[PDB]
């Protein structure tokens, strides 16, 4: 998790399973 | 004589604030590491060509350099731009001036405007008849040459005048060393920092 | 991108022009921005 | 190391193409169901992740 | 399709049944409360009186030019006049000129034969277009012309003709000859207004009044002819003295400097997000729940 | 032999001169004072 | 392919027409040739 790193109608939806559920 | 420009002669290309961004822009910039013709006010101020535009700079301790002339013929056949510092204001005029045989500042017209220890830096260009002036001042540790580092010139002045230029000449105070580098149509990538300041560029 | 319109900014066309010609300029932006989205969605379907 | 999902983007194509303009949005309707099938495709990708 | 969120769902699906699920039906968007109109506080009326009522215009080979700046231009005073035989505008509409601002305006003034008025347009070709007065193909301006027989006929031979905006003063020059004996052969006066939209502060503006300034609240706006919408706020974006706008990656405006007090305003688009309708099937219930995506519940 | 002909035909039965095997300085025509209109539809007169 | 331009040879358009009309003919070729690459690159992404 440490080693892997808006108004124009573009959006990001959250995943169903949180990183704490994974 | 000659010297090398290093990363000199970069300016804000438009009157738009940008920050924390790498912006690709195409404009008349001074090419990095170009040879710039170099001159002394001691042991002259010849007429130079202007080409597409000029980075003009001087390393100074005396304020002997005090202005410039621009035009095509520089001989009263046609209108010529004049720029002067009177030690309280910049002064600008365009007229069919009859200049001297060896013009200096003492120790028909269509436009007017009014407002080593140091390095004073300028960029001059004509686009669509707009004569644009950019400038910066800096302290210097080296007498011989331009500093091998980066700083972006801000626009001082923009004249609506529509006058053709192919030649120019600096003005010296009479009864200092200076550098002339021509601009070229270059694509630059400009590094605008958090405080919206150009702090590096890629030629 | 202009896509051939007089400006890249939709509010320039709508503040400078009027309906006989504003629609001619906006159809160049609609065509280009629609083709820009179809290219993204196609490459996201292949990447998915 | 294996990738298993990617960011669930969705793009509001009426606001991307015609950002808060009714003048443009009434022209974008003349292209029919392109904007609704772009949303359908990006929703299908996002549910798949 | 606007009664309730289930009816938006039915319409989004083009279906009267909705199956169980979550459906993005719409975008929530907080609407502009009011319009804020903002322009420079200068009030000189522009010298169009001098331009259109001069005693003599120039020859088309040596056309006259005037630069107009630091002033207010009511273009309807020109456009409403019955005098003008043509007023054709390129890159602008003459209805919109009063809503708008430019950094400079240039008036180009000259006399031609009435048949040749056709050649004063962007992208034209012929002896006046190519050898006397050429407009660029990206021209942003208005061409304003009228027959001037009462001013410029006598005959009169003082007007002559032989490169975008060139003044091409050996001499290939030929005079016109203007008499009441000349309609297309008559002298026409023409003024071309060219508008400068370059990246600098406005100095020519339409007569439209400025409003007070509103902040931390969603408004429609027009700053120096830059129309838009957003929550304006005071800002810590450190504009240098020459900068007048800030821009986004999408080329859209992100900040402005007020033309009346020179403080820096952020522009934030008014609060928005996807609206998703959570539903059991319509076979189970007409009850729904609504998810406003990417908003805090106090901002809905 | 066309532009300086003494007479021109009636439009029910117009002339049709063949020009061939020759050098054509069309700028002599295009820069002539004589012509009230000179309109080209798949070429530009400067290019000829 | 012409795509609606007077000729598909780009040098015909550039040698026969002056810029106000040449750019109208060339943009039909840019529109069609760009669509012809977007088609090929999409087929190669699916075939890859």
């Amino acid at each position: 998790f440490n080693k892997v790193t808006k108004f124009n109608g573009l959006t990001v939806l959250p995943p169903l399973l949180t990183d704490e559920m994974i | 004589a000659y010297t090398n420009s290093f990363t000199r002669g970069v300016y804000y290309p438009d009157k738009v604030f940008r920050s924390s961004v790498l912006h690709s822009t195409q404009d008349l910039f001074l090419p990095f590491f170009s040879n710039v013709t170099w001159f002394h006010a001691i042991h002259d101020n010849p007429v130079l060509p202007f080409n597409d535009g000029v980075y003009f700079a001087s390393t100074e301790k005396s304020n002997i350099i005090r202005g410039w002339i621009f035009g095509t013929t520089l001989d009263s056949k046609t209108q010529s731009l004049l720029i002067v510092n009177n030690a309280t204001n910049v002064v600008i005029k365009v007229c069919e001036f009859q200049f001297c045989n060896d013009p200096f500042l003492g120790v028909n017209c269509t436009f007017e405007y009014v407002s080593f220890k140091n390095l004073r830096e300028f960029v001059f260009k004509n686009i669509d008849g707009y004569f644009k002036i950019y400038s910066k001042h800096t302290p210097i540790n080296l007498v011989r040459d331009l500093p091998q580092g980066f700083s972006a010139l801000e626009p001082l002045v923009d004249l609506p005048i529509g006058i053709n230029i192919t030649r120019f000449q600096t003005l010296l105070a009479l009864h200092a060393a200076y550098y002339v580098g021509y601009l070229q149509p270059r694509t630059f990538l400009l590094k605008y920092n958090e405080n919206g300041t150009i702090t590096d560029a890629v030629d | 991108s202009n896509f051939g319109a007089i400006s890249s900014v939709l509010n320039d066309i709508l503040s400078r022009l009027c309906p006989p010609e504003a629609e001619v300029q906006i159809d160049r932006l609609i065509t280009g921005r629609l083709q820009s989205l179809q290219t993204y969605v196609t490459q996201q379907l292949i990447r998915a | 190391i294996l990738p298993v999902s990617m960011t669930k983007t969705s793009v509001d194509c009426t606001m991307y193409i015609c950002g808060d303009s009714t003048e443009c949005s009434n022209l974008l309707l003349q292209y029919g169901s392109f904007c609704t099938q772009l949303n359908r495709a990006l929703t299908g990708i996002a549910v798949e992740q | 399709c606007a009664l309730d969120p289930l009816s938006e769902t039915k319409c989004t699906l083009k279906s009267f049944t909705v199956e169980k699920g979550i459906y993005q039906t719409s975008n929530f968007r907080v609407q502009p409360t009011e319009s804020i109109v903002r322009f420079p506080n200068i009030t000189n009326l522009c010298p169009f009186g001098e331009v259109f009522n001069a005693t003599r215009f120039a020859s088309v080979y040596a056309w006259n030019r005037k630069r107009i700046s630091n002033c207010v231009a009511d273009y309807s005073v020109l456009y409403n006049s019955a005098s003008f035989s043509t007023f054709k505008c390129y890159g602008v509409c003459p209805t919109k000129l009063n809503d708008l601002c430019f950094t400079n305006v240039y008036a180009d003034s000259f006399v031609i034969r009435g048949d040749e008025v056709r050649q004063i347009a962007p992208g034209q070709t012929g002896k006046i277009a190519d050898y006397n007065y050429k407009l660029p193909d990206d021209f942003t301006g208005c061409v304003i012309a009228w027959n001037s027989n009462n001013l410029d006929s006598k005959g009169n031979y003082n007007y002559l003709y032989r490169k975008p905006f060139e003044r091409d003063i050996y001499f290939p020059l030929q005079s016109y000859g203007f008499q009441p004996t000349n309609v297309g052969y008559q002298p026409y006066r023409v003024v071309v207004l060219s508008f400068e939209l370059l990246h600098a502060p406005a100095t020519v503006c339409g007569p439209k009044k400025s409003t007070n300034l509103v902040k931390n609240k969603c408004v429609n706006f027009n700053f120096n002819g830059l129309t838009g919408t957003g929550v304006l706020t005071e800002s810590n974006k450190k504009f240098l003295p020459f900068q007048q706008f800030g821009r986004d990656i999408a080329d859209t405006t992100d900040a402005v400097r007020d033309p009346q007090t020179l403080e820096i305003l952020d522009i934030t688009p008014c609060s928005f997000g996807g609206v998703s309708v959570i539903t059991p099937g319509t076979n189970t219930s007409n009850q729904v729940a609504v998810l406003y995506q990417d908003v805090n519940c106090t901002e809905v």
